[PDB]
């Protein structure tokens, strides 16, 4: 299997930055592409894992190609289309195109040109090559559920934790976080963020309550610093406003 | 390393050795290394939902499976200039071809080895939570070194061994399809793959497949007339199956398996019997087949290969052509 994780230096030297795209514009392009994938799949009633797989293909695609050369919504549609097949929840490309037409305005949908379906189909060869045919991907949801299920203190507070952390997983998908850290770690980070916002002491819900570093039971060698880093990146989406 | 990017002209194409679901299958040779490979071509322009979901399935599952008795997908290459080609280790034969060739004889010791290898692959494949669902002779490959690999994962899928959830009913080819499927089970187990292999085992001792009909009702009848009629006395849960009442065979036949196949050696026959239990819960697991007398001590690496034709690749396509 190939390596799908980059550090901060790398993410500042993507093919889009190399062609002069400012970091802020590439960050907005990825958000828009990700939310577009999320919105189309949702209206097609797709599994959350299928959306996530689509978005991860999307984020990976643009570590190898530039937004100046590949319009982001066309790629989005292509990635959802491929994710559907991979996750055994297929949607016809024609359905993805109509939904795309419905959600985008004229200029945005202009990206698909004269034959929208065939712009998606030709991109699929390139997509598959770029992700190196490594189709299987795992997401933070399953780990959030697995870990929370071993927490024991207050049924109600624990559910508030899970629900809010779930929302943060959704947010995290709009950012390069999946290019930076494994799903397990993101899962731990969103629990940590939810706990702090809810003023919950998560330690107290485990077998070792006097130990502040409660997450070591689920993942190995994750420093507090990394968790705080993930938190700030997620919190940035609640930027002043937004 | 990075698949899909190297060009197919890195290979010299020798001939079509198979026609496949989503493309032709070729024998070819690596121009650099001299290695023999098989290429499964994936056509993309003809079909309008693009890259075939079936090829996607084989790719996803084969990449998770690594075992000496399961076929290895080496890489994926493209027409560079546009189709893709799945690249596998080249296997000189498959079992359907060899059998219908009449160029080789498999004695008990060859059968010992084949079944040992096939069972270790299925066990690995079952203990990773996958069902194969299309075990039959054309999907079992054999190289000239005498090594078995289970192949054709196009119908495989994950199954839950914690929970019990429903799966597709029409999955194994008919002559190798188990009684519970024929009676309409949807919450089935890996026992359906063991039934198939039990048919292979018989088919290796006899000339032809052991249960041949053209419709499901007639097929269940054929099974019943040898394995005994499905009935609660041997299979209590049989009454909970959708088609039990509508598909009852002509008679309530008593099992006569050990009679109808008395030519099969004792140890082998015991395995055969145990693999062809009507009740899937009474059917041996792959792990259990391997603890049986017939295979328990069998070590394939220390056994000589049968003398396979070194001059003719015996695959399914070549056989039905001639
Ligand atoms: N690795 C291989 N080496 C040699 N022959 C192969 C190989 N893979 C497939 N074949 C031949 O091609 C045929 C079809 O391939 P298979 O994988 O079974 O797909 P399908 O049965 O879906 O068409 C097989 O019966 C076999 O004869
Ligand atoms: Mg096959
Ligand atoms: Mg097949």
């Amino acid at each position: 299997k190939p390596c799908w994780y980059w550090d901060k230096k790398d993410l500042a030297h993507t093919p889009s930055q190399l062609e002069g795209l400012d970091p802020a514009t590439e960050a907005r392009y990825r958000r828009e592409g990700a939310r577009f994938i999320f919105d189309v799949g949702t209206r097609l009633g797709l599994h959350y894992d299928t959306l996530a797989t689509g978005i991860i293909y999307f984020h990976r695609f643009y570590m190898f190609h530039s937004f100046k050369q590949f319009p982001r919504y066309v790629t989005g549609a292509c990635c959802l289309f491929l994710a559907g097949k991979v996750e055994e929840t297929p949607k016809k490309c024609k359905d993805i195109i109509k939904t795309a037409r419905s959600l985008l305005n004229d200029v945005q949908f202009g990206q698909f040109g004269d034959d929208p379906k065939e712009e998606v189909m030709v991109l699929e060869r390139i997509l598959l090559q770029t992700i190196k045919f490594d189709l299987q991907v795992e997401h933070p949801y399953q780990f959030l559920l697995k870990y929370a299920k071993q927490l024991k203190g207050d049924k109600n507070k624990i559910q508030k934790l899970v629900q809010m952390a779930w929302t943060f997983v959704n947010d995290s998908l709009c950012t390069t976080l999946s290019l930076q850290w494994e799903p397990e770690i993101i899962a731990v980070a969103v629990m940590y963020l939810a706990g702090r916002l809810c003023k919950f002491e998560i330690q107290e819900w485990t077998s070792k309550p006097m130990y502040r570093r409660w997450w070591e039971q689920f993942v190995q060698d994750v420093p507090v610093d990394v968790l705080e880093d993930i938190c700030h990146q997620i919190l940035d989406l609640y930027s002043q406003g937004k | 390393i990075d698949w899909g990017k190297r060009c197919v002209d890195k290979f010299d194409i020798i001939g079509i050795i198979g026609e496949g679901t989503y493309g032709q299958v070729y024998k070819a040779r690596d121009k650099d290394t001299g290695e023999m490979v098989a290429l499964k071509k994936v056509r993309l322009d003809n079909e309008k939902e693009g890259f075939p979901i079936t090829a996607i399935r084989e790719i996803k599952i084969l990449r998770q499976l690594t075992h000496q008795s399961i076929i290895n997908m080496k890489e994926i290459v493209t027409d560079k200039e546009g189709a893709f080609y799945l690249v596998f280790e080249y296997m000189d034969h498959d079992l359907m071809g060899l059998l219908e060739s009449g160029l080789v004889h498999f004695n008990e010791n060859h059968i010992k080895s084949f079944m040992r290898q096939l069972m270790e692959g299925l066990d690995y494949c079952h203990k990773k939570n996958f069902l194969h669902r299309d075990i039959k002779c054309s999907n079992i490959l054999l190289n000239n070194r005498g090594q078995i690999k289970l192949a054709d994962f196009g119908l495989a899928r994950l199954y839950s061994s914690e929970e019990s959830r429903p799966y597709t009913n029409k999955v194994i080819t008919l002559w190798y399809r188990p009684p519970e499927l024929l009676l309409g089970e949807e919450r089935y187990t890996p026992a359906i793959d063991v039934w198939s292999c039990g048919c292979i085992l018989g088919e290796l001792f006899t000339k032809k497949p052991i249960f041949q009909a053209n419709q499901e009702l007639a097929q269940l009848e054929l099974i019943s007339r040898i394995c005994g009629s499905p009935c609660p006395a041997v299979w209590p849960d049989v009454i909970k199956l959708p088609y039990f009442n509508t598909m009852k065979p002509k008679k309530q036949y008593r099992r006569k398996l050990r009679e109808e196949f008395v030519f099969i050696p004792a140890a082998a026959l015991d395995l055969f019997d145990y693999m062809l239990a009507l009740d899937p819960s009474k059917r041996c697991t792959a792990e259990q087949a391997l603890q049986c007398e017939f295979l328990r001590d069998v070590e394939p690496s220390k056994m000589p290969p049968p003398d396979l034709p070194l001059w003719q690749d015996c695959h399914e396509l070549w056989s039905k052509k001639r």
